[PDB]
RNA sequence: GGUCGGGUCGAGCCUAGGCUCCGUGAGGGGGGAGAAGUCGUAACAAGGUAGCCGUAGGGGAACCUACGGCUCGAUCACCUCCU
RNA sequence: GAGUGGUGGCCACUAUUAUUGGGCCUAAAGCGGCCGUAGCCGGGCCCGUAAGUCCCUGGCGAAAUCCCACGGCUCAACCGUGGG
RNA sequence: GGUGGGGUAACGGCCCACCAAGCCGAAGAUCGGUACGGGCCGUGAGAGCGGGAGCCCGGAGAUGGACACUGAGACACGGGUCC
């Protein structure tokens, strides 16, 4: 099945239905990559991105950090350490906003 | 600690040419210095240079003829783009078109005239007059 | 807008389409709802007072329309608030005469005067389409008008088509595909009121809309926005544009 | 002291902090954005004030000159804070009395403070019952009310 | 207390030292007071 | 200069550059291997191998020779012995400090008022942690192994 | 009175001043406790655009549908369980997802009775 | 942020009392009959604001400014400051007395139409000079070259006419 | 629309507890100017006991004394180490 | 010069805040000494990648305000048409 | 944060019932100070430094604090209720 994204389908299916595979999600507008710095709470994850920031008046750099909270459908149960992709979605939450739709590389 | 062989190959051959000396050993070699020294060497501020080989890194043999006031390193290498190396040459040079920005862009190490006429960008590098 | 519609439009806020002087006044009119948007359209009383000149001030300008003397698409319009937008043709038959109104090189909006004869007809771009009760289709064309046709023929027309209409009588008499080889009249962004064929079609994941290449007369190529692309022909261009 | 650091490429958060840091030890900056000035001002931030006289005086010049400068004692209407203000020009003390109305400026000394002979006194006498005493030390004009 | 070598220079002042001193001497008094 | 002390001692190797062995050396390959693998049996270090091997028998270093198994590398003392499962477990520059750290530790459990000395082991357990580190950043050493001296 | 805008606490913890009044887009109303009764009554609410609701106050009827795709208007007679609150059981309050018993046995409400006016539920095997 | 406030066109001296600077500009205003400084500082900033285009529009490249180049010289040709086969390193050799020299004022005087600046002033004001049809009254009036040979006394001017007293006697000149 | 029952939300008000701020305030304390009312002469020359730092005790006041340190110490004789 | 002086504020003066571009033996200023965590800075060669970086091209960053030429108020200030 | 509901024009701890221990922080949380944001404006060779009343676009308010009726749209400056 293809969801826009143009990547491979998990393994095994579920039955959330806030999940975009096997579910009733969509997903629509920007999609990040990033690194899991956190998985404590039930089907929520913390990725983590970095990225750099150009001052003008010293003509140098800074590192800045960005970090989103996303949905964590079962069929996917992304861990600590791995590197993910993440699609926008309308509010699942206070705070959650988007949901992984792959790992790309397991820790 | 040894932090950059570029810099002190330059700052080595600017002190060299102070005291009149005719030659001198650049001892951690490297590529990049081989290329900084093809570009010196196409406008006439070098003379003839060779690679001798030990068992470590390398070292280069370079011919001084006494045509340099000045050459040095660009610390941070900063990123210019291709219509922008006026502002650069006042920071650098003494007049409009005196000496030589050395830039390393992605078609090679080359002088900014070089680059200009090519219509690239690149990172700055080095600086001879 | 504390909390209510807002009503009022000033000069310097106007659309850069139009031809307005902007400080010579502090108001402008606030066009009403209707056929196209606020970025490709201008109400009739610029026309008739600003650009025709066939009136002096707007209480007289209102006579002239109230009197009927103006049709857009072969039908009497006497708002003076009502919106006259890409590729409509205004007419006045006490004159004879007929223009078509078009997006400038620099894109504002113009009357390119045409014969009678061409005046009978509009192009319409298929914006959407749609199933509808008693399952039937339903056309949604780029100047918010609409069209039902029956379901035998739901292989005939697609989106970002175009179909040449005899107005006012509402008939459709040709149907014009988007596809390598068509005439294209760009209509927006900086390309705007540059022509010529269609070379290639491009598609984007993620909901990113697609682009096309398109020859100009002199052999260049350049890029727009598909929808941006308005079909005019099939190899030569079916309406007289500059 | 070795080079000046950070240099680095990358370094561009540790340089703007030690910028920040050491701009504190400027006192013009510092004054400012801590607005001192405004919280001990009896002026409150204005070109003028208006007071009232509540009795006339004399202070030393310092040395090595020698004679007495004369000035007024001055309740602002605005806080009711007194101060000292100075009378310019040759006899212009007499036209002051007990319970006039002044008007009053800066006397215009470095760092916007006093100046000349006399510290301690910021502040000079510009008008009289609303009539300019440049006029009144020269003529041209009377001092209304007697 | 803070190093302030310039100080220590004797034109136009008394001894660094003995100012230290009378400082330590009226800092005790303050603290004293300060418990009652 | 020195880590520590900050002396700067020149004293050290002068290697000429040369590719393939002299033509003086008669050794083969399978002579040295064998060679490394009896001195190794008798109880050397793999620095002591080497001198012996320089010294007595005049072989100037075994990296001198291509490996036969791997041409893309030349041969190495560890590498030989790892190639007959005699390498160290730990390695030797690491367990030569841990154990000059413990006999230093027991001088100190009866000599509780020799600062000097102190100084000196607090230095030895600094380039010990060093050491971990990047033998852990290489996968030389398990992410669970610890240095504790209670062990 | 009721008011469903935003939270007064950020996510770290922290407080928030509110910068305007609440406005009337904002607003929420109070519950429909659908109850078991004799008879049934509901009632009709303007909303936001000139919009209505029907609200059910109290039912006494139920539609009762089947794997096969036939429905039967039948009586209610109580709640046997709720799992959205602890006691609506006890009170005998229809929600959606509520287990409620008919004449022709058990069957769970899939229908919102707030917000449509009617009790449609699917029969339990 | 601010709305726009109207500037000042001319720039005033860095210092005000510099020997040298006094002593040059008090023969310019002795020269030329202008009635204050500002007038004379007027006219340096124009002659600095061409100067400090075309130094810009040297160190330049492109396509946009090769037409400001030829913009430039354009405009200053059709002044009359420039002849038609000047070049832009000529901009930069361009004196004030080349800009007063165009003043109304200067060419009345110049062309005979009166017999002292002073006179040429009091002609231009009093509104006794046509310059191609049309009655100009301000001195400061920079000529176009294309203008210059059409100016004469106005029409209805008492000086239009060769018997008047005070035009016999300028014509005595 | 009145009267009563129940549920629930709620500005304001009262009492007590804790912090916070402005206004006066007996008495106590050093700081800065002034010009000299007073007692001495500590710093500068080897300043008439070389000066100064740390710590501690003592004295109308500058200051004195003890242990460890610095030269930002004069003079003469002798010795050592250099160019 | 129909203006010209006084008082208070910001920028410049000032490389007295210093990326461009400052200082720390004797003038203000190197922690009494050292070990080490994050951060910043990091030796030579070969192969891959393409995040930083450079080049080309689509969609955007309202109008007014700024620069240039031409045109309309006697010229100008101001206002319009085009280019930036 | 999760599961099951309610409510809303509509998604949502927006609010409830039940189950877990999560969430933010020396790369500065929290708290305190000051302030409507932007297009732009002053100054300087530039790098910069300072300001953001007047015109345009967005936000908020109608003596202070609460709360409703009508209406497509308001909890309404020249409409309603309480303190
Ligand atoms: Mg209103
Ligand atoms: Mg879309
Ligand atoms: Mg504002
Ligand atoms: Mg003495
Ligand atoms: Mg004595
Ligand atoms: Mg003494
Ligand atoms: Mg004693
Ligand atoms: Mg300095
Ligand atoms: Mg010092
Ligand atoms: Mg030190
Ligand atoms: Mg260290
Ligand atoms: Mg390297
Ligand atoms: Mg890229
Ligand atoms: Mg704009
Ligand atoms: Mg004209
Ligand atoms: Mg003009
Ligand atoms: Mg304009
Ligand atoms: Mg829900
Ligand atoms: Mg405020
Ligand atoms: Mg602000
Ligand atoms: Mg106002
Ligand atoms: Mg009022
Ligand atoms: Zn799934």
């Amino acid at each position: 099945r293809d969801i826009g994204l143009r990547i491979q389908p998990p393994a095994e299916k579920c039955d959330d239905p806030k999940c975009p595979w096997h579910g009733h999600l969509k997903i629509h507008g920007r999609v990040f990559e990033g690194i899991v710095v956190s998985d404590k709470p039930r089907k929520t994850v913390t990725v983590e991105r970095q990225y750099y920031h150009y001052l003008k008046k010293y003509e140098r750099y800074e590192l800045r950090r960005s970090r989103i909270h996303a949905h964590n459908p079962p069929c996917i149960n992304a861990k600590v350490g791995d590197r993910v992709l993440i699609a926008e979605t309308r509010p699942l939450s206070k705070t959650k906003h988007f949901v992984v739709v792959a790992v790309l590389e397991r820790a | 600690t040894l932090l950059d062989p570029l810099a002190n190959a330059l700052s080595h051959i600017t002190n060299s040419e102070r005291v009149g000396k005719r030659e001198v050993y650049i001892k951690p070699a490297s590529k990049l210095i081989g290329e900084v020294l093809r570009v010196m060497q196409k406008y006439g501020y070098i003379g003839e240079f060779e690679f001798i080989d030990d068992g470590r890194a390398g070292v280069y043999r370079v011919q001084l003829l006494g045509k340099i006031n000045k050459a040095g390193a660009i610390k941070p290498r900063f990123p210019v783009k291709a219509r922008d190396y006026e502002r650069w040459e006042k920071r650098f040079l003494p007049a409009f078109e005196f000496g030589i920005l050395i830039v390393s862009t992605s078609q090679g190490v080359m002088s900014h005239k070089e680059a200009r006429e090519k219509g690239i960008g690149g990172r700055l590098i080095a600086y001879v007059y | 807008a504390r909390k209510g519609p807002k009503r009022h439009l000033k000069r310097l806020a106007a659309p850069t389409s139009w031809y307005i002087e902007r400080k010579a006044y502090k108001w402008a009119v606030r066009p009403r709802p209707g056929p196209h948007n606020m970025r490709t359209s201008i109400p009739l009383l610029y026309i008739v007072r600003d650009y025709l000149g066939y009136a002096k001030t707007a209480r007289e300008a209102r006579k002239i329309l109230n009197e009927g003397k103006f049709l857009v698409d072969g039908r009497v319009r006497k708002d003076y608030k009502f919106p006259v937008g890409i590729m409509d043709v205004v007419s006045i038959p006490e004159t004879g005469e007929h223009y078509r109104v078009l997006p400038n090189r620099i894109g504002k909006l113009i009357l390119h005067p045409i014969s009678e004869e061409e005046a009978n007809i509009k192009p319409l771009r298929i914006r959407n389409k749609r199933m509808v009760k008693g399952a039937k289709i339903q056309l949604n064309f780029h100047d918010g008008t609409n069209h039902l046709i029956p379901l035998s023929e739901k292989d005939n027309y697609f989106t970002s088509y175009t179909v040449l209409m005899k107005v006012p009588e509402r008939e459709i008499l040709e149907v014009l595909p988007f596809e390598k080889g068509a005439y294209v009249f760009v209509t927006q962004g900086k390309n705007v009121a540059r022509k010529g064929r269609i070379v290639e079609i491009k598609k984007f994941p993620m909901g990113w809309p697609d682009v096309v290449t398109i020859e100009d007369e002199e052999g260049e190529l350049f890029d727009t926005l598909k929808e941006y692309a308005f079909v005019v022909g099939r190899d030569k261009p079916r309406i007289s544009l500059p | 002291p070795g080079k000046k650091a950070p240099n680095g490429e990358f370094a561009g958060r540790k340089l703007k902090l030690k910028r920040k840091k050491f701009r504190w030890s400027d006192i013009r900056y510092k004054r400012r954005v801590l607005r001192l000035k405004e919280k001990s001002d009896p002026l409150e931030g204005a070109p003028q004030a208006r007071g009232i006289v509540l009795e006339k005086i004399a202070v030393e010049a310092k040395q090595p000159n020698s004679g007495m400068r004369k000035a007024v004692r001055v309740q602002l209407i605005k806080n009711g804070k007194v101060v000292t203000a100075f009378c310019p020009g040759d006899g212009a003390i007499k036209f002051i009395d007990e319970h006039d109305e002044v008007i009053i400026e800066g006397i215009g000394g470095p760092k916007g403070g006093s100046m000349g002979d006399i510290p301690g006194i910021r502040y000079k006498v510009v008008k009289v019952n609303r009539v300019s005493l440049k006029e009144l030390v020269k003529g041209r004009k009377e001092k209304p009310r007697r | 207390m803070k190093r302030r070598p310039r100080k220590w220079k004797k034109k136009g002042r008394m001894r660094w030292k003995w100012i230290k001193k009378r400082i330590r001497r009226l800092k005790r008094q303050r603290k004293k007071e300060r418990g009652l | 200069a020195r880590m520590h002390a900050r002396k700067r001692g020149k004293s050290g190797s002068k290697r000429p550059p040369r590719t393939a062995p002299p033509i003086w050396l008669e050794y083969t390959v399978e002579d040295i291997e064998n060679l490394v693998v009896k001195l190794r049996k008798e109880g050397y270090s793999t620095a002591m191998i080497g001198t012996i091997l320089r010294d007595q028998y005049g072989i100037p270093t075994v990296k001198l020779f291509r490996d036969p198994d791997n041409p893309n590398r030349k041969l190495t003392i560890t590498r030989i012995l790892e190639k007959h499962g005699l390498a160290p477990e730990i390695p030797e520059d690491l367990m030569f400090l841990i154990k000059r750290a413990v006999n230093l530790r027991k001088h100190l459990e009866q000599h509780p008022k020799d600062l000097h000395s102190m100084r000196g082991l607090q230095l030895i357990e600094s380039k010990i942690r060093r050491l971990v580190k990047y033998y852990k950043r290489k996968g030389k050493l398990p992410k669970d192994w610890r240095y504790d001296p209670e062990q | 009175a009721i008011w469903q805008g935003r939270s007064l606490r950020k996510p770290s913890g922290g407080r928030i001043v509110l910068a305007r009044k609440k406005r009337k887009r904002e607003l929420g109303r109070e519950p429909s406790n659908t109850r078991v009764a004799e008879q049934d009554k509901r009632k009709i609410i303007r909303t936001y655009g000139g919009n209505k609701k029907v609200r059910l106050t109290a039912a006494a009827y139920a539609n009762v549908f089947d794997k096969s795709g036939k429905g039967r208007k039948v009586r209610i007679i109580r709640v046997i369980e709720n799992p959205a609150n602890r006691q609506f059981a006890r009170r005998n309050i229809i929600t959606k997802g509520a287990i409620i018993e008919t004449e022709i046995g058990k069957a769970k409400v899939t229908s919102r009775p707030g917000q449509d006016g009617v009790v449609n539920a699917i029969l339990l095997e | 942020g601010d709305p726009k406030r109207q500037r000042k066109k001319y720039e005033t001296p860095p210092h005000p009392w510099i020997k040298e600077r006094l002593d040059r500009e008090r023969v310019l205003m002795d020269k030329y009959e202008l009635k204050n400084k500002k007038e004379l500082w007027k006219h340096e900033t124009q002659l600095k604001n061409f100067r400090r285009r075309a130094r810009r529009l040297l160190a330049a490249r492109g396509k946009q400014a090769e037409i400001e180049r030829e913009q430039l010289l354009a405009r200053l040709k059709r002044l009359g400051l420039l002849p038609e086969d000047a070049v832009l390193d000529d901009v930069l050799s361009l004196t004030i007395e080349d800009i007063l020299e165009r003043r109304l004022q200067t060419i009345v005087y110049k062309k005979g139409l009166a017999r002292t600046m002073r006179q040429a002033r009091q002609l231009i004001v009093h509104g006794h000079i046509e310059v191609n049809g049309q009655i100009i009254r301000s001195p400061s009036y920079l000529v176009l070259k294309e203008e210059e040979d059409t100016i004469t006394y106005a029409r209805t001017s008492p000086f239009a006419n060769p018997q008047h007293p005070e035009r016999m006697m300028i014509e005595k000149a």
